[PDB]
């Protein structure tokens, strides 16, 4: 006609483009099992995913349980902690997710108002969450996966053969 | 990947995904 | 200094150690190939996402391919920080996209691949038993058999 915005469709386009790229690069699993030394790998991968689904459901149960209490504890401290920690639900999700890997810091519990009682309550709660959730759930997962393995043996070749059969059987008709 | 690092490529990718769909 | 493995298996209490070490290396080769497949898949997407932010992040993060390799390698051990995702321009949407992507990479790759590796190594162990002495004897036999002729 002649002669940088807050919510522009260009940035949304780029952001969805990134997820589409990662999904298409992950879509290579179709042409993976046709090879020899790679089938059983994929098959056991799928098996362990289907197994750990339920452990994921229980872990998110306990995650929700701890995170609601942690958001209620520091609900009335807006600008009182050391870091921007335990102020809103989004931030609680952030810290409780990124602490599972040792990437979050303990200094996310220290305060600026004295209130030593609430400070100890928070230290105790954060520690007990850490120990219980992380340790017990990990050891349960690994012991139960070795359980689910030790009962089924010698048919991994069979399962890989079945998968590969479906794979190059789907190429015949049309 | 070629389109990633430094108009035709855009339309080619679009045609490819349309073929997939 | 790593070349000392030639004169290691001649001793008694050290042969089977070396033999199982080689066995597990040969086994984890394929897991390494699959892990680098998924690494490449995530890293290309992560380099495309923040390709148009030169000087907008907190740290010198996700700007070039070399830096993407750096962060995605050093995060496998917990040595990289989460603050390598925060921005300076507001664009909250892209910020959440990056947090989500980085987290899902972390969980999926690290956890599932590690548990697959260990469960499959205990699998490959539980089927073969009592012949570790045999394999150590074969290795030691090659070792001090190569000293006879010339």
């Amino acid at each position: 006609y002649v002669d940088w915005l807050p919510s522009d469709p260009q940035i949304i386009s780029e952001g969805l483009y990134a997820i589409a790229v990662v999904l298409s690069f992950s879509r290579i699993a179709y042409i993976l099992p046709a090879n020899e030394s790679f089938g059983p790998l994929q098959i056991s991968l799928g098996r362990t995913v289907k197994d750990i689904f339920k452990f994921m459901v229980l872990f998110i149960m306990v995650f929700f349980a701890f995170m609601i209490g942690m958001f209620i504890l520091y609900s009335y401290y807006l600008g009182a902690k050391v870091n921007a920690a335990f102020t809103t639900v989004e931030e609680s999700f952030k810290t409780l997710f990124w602490s599972i890997f040792g990437l979050s810091e303990v200094t996310s519990v220290v305060l600026k108002y004295d209130h030593k009682f609430i400070e100890n309550i928070g230290y105790v709660l954060y520690g007990i969450y850490n120990v219980t959730m992380v340790v017990v759930l990990l050891n349960m997962l690994i012991a139960m996966i070795n359980s689910s393995y030790q009962e089924i043996e010698d048919d991994s070749d069979v399962e890989w053969k079945f998968a590969r059969s479906k794979l190059w059987l789907s190429y015949f008709d049309d | 990947v070629f389109n990633a690092s430094d108009t035709w490529t855009e339309m080619l990718i679009m045609v490819w995904v349309l073929g997939m769909m």
